[PDB]
């Protein structure tokens, strides 16, 4: 789960 | 019958002429998406990214963007399974419930949506938002809709299939590992291959309006 986010930070 | 859940991205829409994110850099529609796809964004300059949804919101809703062959075998795909079947979507559009599909988890949101932010509630909306009230879309850093129900279904799945989706954002990227993790089949349906395509046990690349109608119909046909 957790928040949507991207692959690269 | 199986139990089949469907997970769509923006790829299944491109042939639709909604546009999709290139890959190439990191902008939408010419946007870098931390300026209109983060509530920092947001916060920063309300007008622009307002300005930047009711312009999506009102493209969304020209006469030339159509459910395309894709949407609309996913439609027979659940007249056939019924609540064997669970379509969730990464898109904010509504092409898949005009294609006629019902009880579409937006898990991202949706355009035809606004959203009073001191409620929690989404209210129904289809012009632009002017002079606060927000796009109920799911922004990066903030929590998916539906996940539950989601990964209900995750663990149910005979078949999960993703289509049109590109294994760069999360946690939608990772649904193909936690339905292996629970025994389901898995099948990638793209124009290429995704991040994650290695993580799929079926695939077929090609523009979705003749892979998802082609993979539905051998699915159907070996249902009876
Ligand atoms: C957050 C906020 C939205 C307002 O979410 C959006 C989006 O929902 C999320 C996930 O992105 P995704 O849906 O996976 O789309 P892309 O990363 O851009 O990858 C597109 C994917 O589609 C394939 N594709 C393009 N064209 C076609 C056709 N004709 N047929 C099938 N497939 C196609 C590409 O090859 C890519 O794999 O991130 C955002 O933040």
């Amino acid at each position: 789960g957790g928040a949507k986010r991207h692959r690269k930070i | 019958k199986p139990r089949v859940l469907v997970l769509t991205g923006a790829g299944i829409s491109a042939e639709s002429g909604i546009r999709t994110f290139r890959a190439a850099d990191g902008l939408w529609e010419e946007h870098r998406v931390e300026d209109v796809g983060t509530p920092e964004g947001f916060d920063r300059d309300p007008e622009l990214v307002q300005a930047f949804y009711n312009a999506r919101r009102r493209q969304l809703q020209q006469p030339e963007i159509q459910p395309n062959a894709a949407h609309l075998a996913l439609a027979k795909l659940q007249d056939a399974l019924g609540d064997r079947f669970l379509l969730v979507t990464q898109n904010c559009d509504n092409l898949h419930e005009r294609a006629g599909n019902t009880n579409v988890i937006h898990m991202h949101g949706e355009l035809l949506k606004v959203r009073c932010s001191q409620s929690g509630q989404a209210l129904d909306w289809t012009g632009d938002v002017t002079p606060p009230l927000r796009p109920h879309v799911v922004w990066f850093g903030e929590m998916p809709l539906g996940m539950d129900e989601i990964y209900m279904a995750l663990s149910m799945a005979d078949i999960f299939i993703a289509i049109g989706t590109s294994g760069h954002v999360y946690p939608a990227a990772g649904f193909v590992h936690e339905a292996k993790l629970h025994g389901a089949h898995t099948v990638e349906l793209n124009l290429e291959p995704s991040q994650v395509g290695n993580e799929f046990a079926e695939k077929y690349y090609g523009p979705a309006s003749q892979v998802v109608p082609e993979f539905v119909e051998k699915l159907l046909k070996g249902l009876k």
